[PDB]
Protein backbone atom coordinates (compact mmCIF):
# COMPACT_ATOMS: atom_id res chain seq x y z
CA UNK A 1 0.00 0.00 0.00
CA UNK A 2 0.81 3.79 -0.79
CA UNK A 3 1.57 6.25 1.39
CA UNK A 4 0.91 9.55 -0.16
CA UNK A 5 0.71 12.71 2.46
CA UNK A 6 0.05 16.30 1.35
CA UNK A 7 2.93 18.27 0.20
CA UNK A 8 1.43 21.35 -0.94
CA UNK A 9 -1.66 23.15 -1.26
CA UNK A 10 -1.72 25.23 -4.83
CA UNK A 11 -3.79 28.31 -4.36
CA UNK A 12 -4.78 31.53 -6.70
CA UNK A 13 -7.13 30.25 -9.39
CA UNK A 14 -10.32 32.32 -8.86
CA UNK A 15 -13.05 29.93 -9.89
CA UNK A 16 -12.97 25.88 -10.29
CA UNK A 17 -10.01 24.01 -11.40
CA UNK A 18 -10.63 22.03 -14.11
CA UNK A 19 -7.77 20.09 -14.93
CA UNK A 20 -4.14 19.36 -14.07
CA UNK A 21 -1.29 17.74 -15.78
CA UNK A 22 2.29 17.13 -15.39
CA UNK A 23 4.92 18.04 -18.19
CA UNK A 24 6.68 15.09 -19.61
CA UNK A 25 9.95 16.13 -18.30
CA UNK A 26 8.36 16.50 -14.74
CA UNK A 27 9.42 20.01 -13.86
CA UNK A 28 5.95 21.08 -14.10
CA UNK A 29 2.36 21.32 -13.28
CA UNK A 30 -0.26 22.98 -15.46
CA UNK A 31 -3.52 23.39 -14.27
CA UNK A 32 -6.45 24.87 -16.72
CA UNK A 33 -9.52 26.30 -14.79
CA UNK A 34 -13.02 28.41 -15.02
CA UNK A 35 -11.47 31.48 -14.44
CA UNK A 36 -10.95 31.49 -18.12
CA UNK A 37 -6.88 30.94 -16.98
CA UNK A 38 -3.64 28.20 -17.05
CA UNK A 39 -0.94 28.38 -14.14
CA UNK A 40 2.30 26.86 -14.18
CA UNK A 41 3.32 25.21 -11.01
CA UNK A 42 6.75 24.08 -10.16
CA UNK A 43 6.02 20.26 -9.70
CA UNK A 44 8.98 19.41 -6.81
CA UNK A 45 8.23 22.64 -4.46
CA UNK A 46 4.79 23.99 -5.47
CA UNK A 47 6.13 27.60 -6.29
CA UNK A 48 4.07 29.55 -9.06
CA UNK A 49 5.30 29.99 -12.25
CA UNK A 50 3.30 31.80 -14.13
CA UNK A 51 -0.29 32.82 -15.81
CA UNK A 52 -1.06 32.08 -19.12
CA UNK A 53 -4.30 33.74 -19.96
CA UNK A 54 -6.00 34.91 -23.78
CA UNK A 55 -9.49 32.41 -23.46
CA UNK A 56 -12.20 34.79 -23.12
CA UNK A 57 -14.63 31.66 -21.64
CA UNK A 58 -13.72 28.84 -19.28
CA UNK A 59 -11.24 26.32 -20.24
CA UNK A 60 -12.27 22.75 -19.48
CA UNK A 61 -8.63 20.62 -20.21
CA UNK A 62 -4.77 21.36 -21.40
CA UNK A 63 -2.36 18.97 -21.94
CA UNK A 64 1.44 19.34 -22.66
CA UNK A 65 3.68 18.43 -25.96
CA UNK A 66 6.05 15.35 -25.36
CA UNK A 67 8.55 17.75 -25.63
CA UNK A 68 7.11 19.91 -22.81
CA UNK A 69 7.43 23.77 -24.55
CA UNK A 70 3.69 23.78 -25.52
CA UNK A 71 0.08 23.69 -24.29
CA UNK A 72 -2.59 22.97 -25.38
CA UNK A 73 -6.02 24.21 -23.59
CA UNK A 74 -9.75 23.26 -24.58
CA UNK A 75 -12.33 26.26 -23.88
CA UNK A 76 -16.09 27.37 -23.58
CA UNK A 77 -15.44 29.66 -26.23
CA UNK A 78 -15.15 26.95 -29.21
CA UNK A 79 -11.51 27.12 -29.40
CA UNK A 80 -9.06 25.31 -28.73
CA UNK A 81 -5.19 27.19 -28.14
CA UNK A 82 -1.66 26.21 -28.74
CA UNK A 83 0.84 28.20 -26.41
CA UNK A 84 4.48 28.54 -26.14
CA UNK A 85 5.24 27.56 -22.47
CA UNK A 86 8.64 29.30 -22.24
CA UNK A 87 7.12 33.31 -23.58
CA UNK A 88 3.34 32.21 -22.98
CA UNK A 89 1.97 33.57 -26.29
CA UNK A 90 -0.79 31.98 -27.84
CA UNK A 91 0.91 30.28 -31.17
CA UNK A 92 -2.12 29.45 -33.02
CA UNK A 93 -6.29 29.29 -31.98
CA UNK A 94 -7.50 25.90 -33.38
CA UNK A 95 -11.10 27.37 -34.55
CA UNK A 96 -13.89 25.16 -36.19
CA UNK A 97 -15.93 23.32 -33.04
CA UNK A 98 -19.15 24.68 -33.05
CA UNK A 99 -19.64 24.12 -29.14
CA UNK A 100 -17.39 24.18 -26.02
CA UNK A 101 -14.19 22.44 -26.72
CA UNK A 102 -14.01 19.49 -23.82
CA UNK A 103 -10.96 17.35 -23.77
CA UNK A 104 -7.62 17.26 -25.60
CA UNK A 105 -4.81 15.93 -26.56
CA UNK A 106 -1.12 15.70 -28.39
CA UNK A 107 -0.18 12.56 -29.96
CA UNK A 108 3.21 11.10 -28.90
CA UNK A 109 5.24 12.79 -32.03
CA UNK A 110 3.74 16.10 -31.03
CA UNK A 111 2.25 17.01 -34.86
CA UNK A 112 -1.09 16.67 -33.97
CA UNK A 113 -3.59 17.68 -31.39
CA UNK A 114 -6.68 15.74 -30.68
CA UNK A 115 -9.94 17.27 -29.24
CA UNK A 116 -13.64 16.43 -28.30
CA UNK A 117 -16.17 18.90 -27.80
CA UNK A 118 -19.53 19.39 -27.40
CA UNK A 119 -20.67 19.24 -30.74
CA UNK A 120 -20.24 16.15 -30.52
CA UNK A 121 -17.07 15.72 -32.73
CA UNK A 122 -13.33 14.55 -32.39
CA UNK A 123 -11.56 16.48 -34.47
CA UNK A 124 -7.51 15.84 -35.66
CA UNK A 125 -5.66 19.14 -35.96
CA UNK A 126 -1.97 19.81 -37.30
CA UNK A 127 -0.09 21.61 -34.46
CA UNK A 128 2.38 23.34 -37.30
CA UNK A 129 -0.36 25.16 -38.98
CA UNK A 130 -3.35 24.85 -36.91
CA UNK A 131 -5.29 23.49 -39.65
CA UNK A 132 -7.97 20.96 -38.62
CA UNK A 133 -7.22 17.95 -40.96
CA UNK A 134 -9.97 15.73 -39.79
CA UNK A 135 -13.75 16.08 -38.41
CA UNK A 136 -14.48 13.31 -37.13
CA UNK A 137 -18.58 12.25 -36.22
CA UNK A 138 -17.51 10.57 -33.45
CA UNK A 139 -20.69 10.58 -31.29
CA UNK A 140 -24.37 11.26 -30.41
CA UNK A 141 -23.66 13.24 -27.14
CA UNK A 142 -20.91 15.93 -26.28
CA UNK A 143 -17.35 13.98 -25.90
CA UNK A 144 -15.88 13.75 -22.60
CA UNK A 145 -12.27 12.44 -22.97
CA UNK A 146 -9.75 12.11 -26.41
CA UNK A 147 -6.61 9.96 -26.22
CA UNK A 148 -3.70 8.83 -28.05
CA UNK A 149 -2.12 5.56 -27.81
CA UNK A 150 1.91 4.83 -27.39
CA UNK A 151 3.22 5.39 -31.00
CA UNK A 152 -0.51 7.80 -31.83
CA UNK A 153 -1.70 5.17 -34.37
CA UNK A 154 -4.53 4.96 -32.51
CA UNK A 155 -7.18 7.76 -30.59
CA UNK A 156 -9.43 6.46 -27.64
CA UNK A 157 -12.74 8.60 -27.27
CA UNK A 158 -15.61 8.20 -24.89
CA UNK A 159 -19.15 10.11 -24.74
CA UNK A 160 -22.56 10.75 -22.78
CA UNK A 161 -23.74 8.73 -25.61
CA UNK A 162 -22.46 5.49 -23.60
CA UNK A 163 -19.66 4.62 -26.05
CA UNK A 164 -16.00 3.82 -26.26
CA UNK A 165 -15.05 4.15 -29.44
CA UNK A 166 -11.49 3.72 -30.93
CA UNK A 167 -10.13 5.25 -34.52
CA UNK A 168 -7.37 5.03 -36.53
CA UNK A 169 -5.60 8.14 -36.76
CA UNK A 170 -4.57 7.91 -40.44
CA UNK A 171 -7.81 7.06 -42.19
CA UNK A 172 -9.88 8.43 -39.57
CA UNK A 173 -12.17 4.99 -39.71
CA UNK A 174 -13.74 3.63 -36.33
CA UNK A 175 -12.01 0.40 -35.15
CA UNK A 176 -14.12 -0.59 -33.05
CA UNK A 177 -16.54 0.40 -30.58
CA UNK A 178 -17.64 -0.61 -27.16
CA UNK A 179 -20.64 -1.23 -24.97
CA UNK A 180 -21.94 -1.86 -22.02
CA UNK A 181 -25.66 -3.08 -22.61
CA UNK A 182 -26.82 -0.30 -20.15
CA UNK A 183 -25.42 3.29 -21.25
CA UNK A 184 -24.13 4.66 -18.33
CA UNK A 185 -22.83 8.17 -19.95
CA UNK A 186 -18.52 7.48 -19.88
CA UNK A 187 -17.30 10.33 -18.66
CA UNK A 188 -13.10 9.57 -19.15
CA UNK A 189 -11.23 7.14 -21.18
CA UNK A 190 -7.69 6.37 -22.11
CA UNK A 191 -5.05 4.47 -23.10
CA UNK A 192 -2.95 2.46 -20.47
CA UNK A 193 0.68 3.50 -21.00
CA UNK A 194 1.43 0.00 -22.72
CA UNK A 195 -1.56 0.98 -25.42
CA UNK A 196 -3.19 -2.36 -24.71
CA UNK A 197 -6.02 -1.42 -22.31
CA UNK A 198 -8.12 0.89 -21.99
CA UNK A 199 -9.58 2.77 -18.82
CA UNK A 200 -12.60 4.01 -18.98
CA UNK A 201 -15.28 6.27 -16.29
CA UNK A 202 -19.11 5.44 -16.31
CA UNK A 203 -21.40 7.86 -14.32
CA UNK A 204 -22.37 4.79 -12.34
CA UNK A 205 -19.63 5.44 -9.87
CA UNK A 206 -17.72 2.34 -12.22
CA UNK A 207 -14.34 2.22 -13.26
CA UNK A 208 -13.13 -0.37 -15.39
CA UNK A 209 -10.24 -1.96 -17.29
CA UNK A 210 -11.16 -2.95 -20.59
CA UNK A 211 -8.72 -4.79 -23.67
CA UNK A 212 -10.21 -3.11 -26.55
CA UNK A 213 -9.11 -5.72 -29.30
CA UNK A 214 -10.61 -8.59 -27.22
CA UNK A 215 -13.86 -6.57 -26.03
CA UNK A 216 -13.51 -7.88 -22.32
CA UNK A 217 -13.35 -5.86 -19.15
CA UNK A 218 -10.85 -7.16 -17.32
CA UNK A 219 -11.45 -5.45 -14.10
CA UNK A 220 -13.73 -2.99 -12.02
CA UNK A 221 -12.70 -0.37 -9.41
CA UNK A 222 -15.56 1.01 -7.46
CA UNK A 223 -15.92 2.55 -3.87
CA UNK A 224 -15.79 6.30 -5.27
CA UNK A 225 -18.37 8.66 -6.00
CA UNK A 226 -18.64 9.72 -9.48
CA UNK A 227 -22.13 10.56 -11.19
CA UNK A 228 -22.13 13.92 -12.17
CA UNK A 229 -18.82 15.12 -13.49
CA UNK A 230 -16.05 13.88 -15.85
CA UNK A 231 -13.19 12.83 -13.43
CA UNK A 232 -9.64 11.66 -14.97
CA UNK A 233 -8.39 8.48 -14.06
CA UNK A 234 -4.71 7.43 -14.22
CA UNK A 235 -2.43 4.45 -14.53
CA UNK A 236 0.57 5.39 -11.39
CA UNK A 237 3.19 3.09 -12.78
CA UNK A 238 6.57 4.68 -10.86
CA UNK A 239 5.99 2.98 -7.67
CA UNK A 240 3.39 0.36 -7.25
CA UNK A 241 0.92 -0.05 -10.17
CA UNK A 242 -2.33 1.84 -8.69
CA UNK A 243 -5.52 2.85 -10.24
CA UNK A 244 -5.75 7.01 -8.98
CA UNK A 245 -8.93 8.87 -9.42
CA UNK A 246 -11.08 11.60 -8.14
CA UNK A 247 -14.47 11.66 -6.63
CA UNK A 248 -17.26 13.40 -5.91
CA UNK A 249 -16.88 12.70 -2.13
CA UNK A 250 -14.18 15.23 -2.39
CA UNK A 251 -11.54 12.57 -2.19
CA UNK A 252 -8.64 11.27 -3.96
CA UNK A 253 -8.49 6.81 -4.32
CA UNK A 254 -6.14 5.11 -5.47
CA UNK A 255 -6.85 1.21 -6.08
CA UNK A 256 -4.40 -1.83 -6.27
CA UNK A 257 -4.86 -2.34 -10.21
CA UNK A 258 -4.15 -5.93 -10.00
CA UNK A 259 -6.35 -6.63 -7.16
CA UNK A 260 -8.75 -4.07 -7.33
CA UNK A 261 -8.81 -3.13 -3.69
CA UNK A 262 -9.04 0.27 -2.40
CA UNK A 263 -5.56 1.21 -1.21
CA UNK A 264 -5.89 4.44 -0.49
CA UNK A 265 -8.02 7.42 0.18
CA UNK A 266 -6.56 11.00 0.18
CA UNK A 267 -8.42 13.61 2.10
CA UNK A 268 -8.16 17.60 2.29
CA UNK A 269 -9.96 18.81 -0.47
CA UNK A 270 -13.33 20.63 0.19
CA UNK A 271 -14.94 19.86 -3.40
CA UNK A 272 -15.15 17.27 -6.25
CA UNK A 273 -12.05 16.69 -6.85
CA UNK A 274 -12.56 16.37 -10.33
CA UNK A 275 -8.94 16.05 -11.99
CA UNK A 276 -6.12 13.96 -10.74
CA UNK A 277 -1.88 13.38 -12.67
CA UNK A 278 0.42 11.18 -11.90
CA UNK A 279 3.96 12.27 -12.30
CA UNK A 280 5.97 10.33 -15.08
CA UNK A 281 9.32 10.07 -12.76
CA UNK A 282 8.40 10.44 -8.82
CA UNK A 283 5.76 8.70 -6.90
CA UNK A 284 3.80 12.40 -6.71
CA UNK A 285 -0.33 13.12 -7.51
CA UNK A 286 -2.13 16.24 -8.29
CA UNK A 287 -5.55 16.86 -7.64
CA UNK A 288 -7.93 19.25 -8.25
CA UNK A 289 -11.48 20.45 -7.06
CA UNK A 290 -14.24 22.28 -7.61
CA UNK A 291 -15.90 25.76 -7.20
CA UNK A 292 -15.79 25.78 -3.24
CA UNK A 293 -12.24 24.46 -3.11
CA UNK A 294 -10.28 25.81 -6.17
CA UNK A 295 -6.83 24.83 -5.30
CA UNK A 296 -4.78 22.21 -5.94
CA UNK A 297 -2.78 19.74 -3.41
CA UNK A 298 0.45 17.87 -4.48
CA UNK A 299 0.79 14.46 -2.58
CA UNK A 300 4.02 12.67 -2.00
CA UNK A 301 4.69 8.57 -1.30
CA UNK A 302 7.28 6.05 -0.74
CA UNK A 303 6.13 3.76 -2.95
CA UNK B 1 -17.80 28.63 -15.43
CA UNK B 2 -16.56 25.76 -17.58
CA UNK B 3 -18.31 22.51 -19.02
CA UNK B 4 -16.67 20.13 -17.00
CA UNK B 5 -17.34 22.03 -14.11
CA UNK B 6 -21.03 22.43 -15.08
CA UNK B 7 -22.97 19.15 -14.87
CA UNK B 8 -22.24 16.59 -17.52
CA UNK B 9 -24.89 17.15 -20.22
Amino acid sequence: KPNYALKFTLAGHTKAVSSVKFSPNGEWLASSSADKLIKIWGAYDGKFEKTISGHKLGISDVAWSSDSNLLVSASDDKTLKIWDVSSGKCLKTLKGHSNYVFCCNFNPQSNLIVSGSFDESVRIWDVKTGKCLKTLPAHSDPVSAVHFNRDGSLIVSSSYDGLCRIWDTASGQCLKTLIDDDNPPVSFVKFSPNGKYILAATLDNTLKLWDYSKGKCLKTYTGHKNEKYCIFANFSVTGGKWIVSGSEDNLVYIWNLQTKEIVQKLQGHTDVVISTACHPTENIIASAALENDKTIKLWKSDC
Amino acid sequence: GCARSRVFY
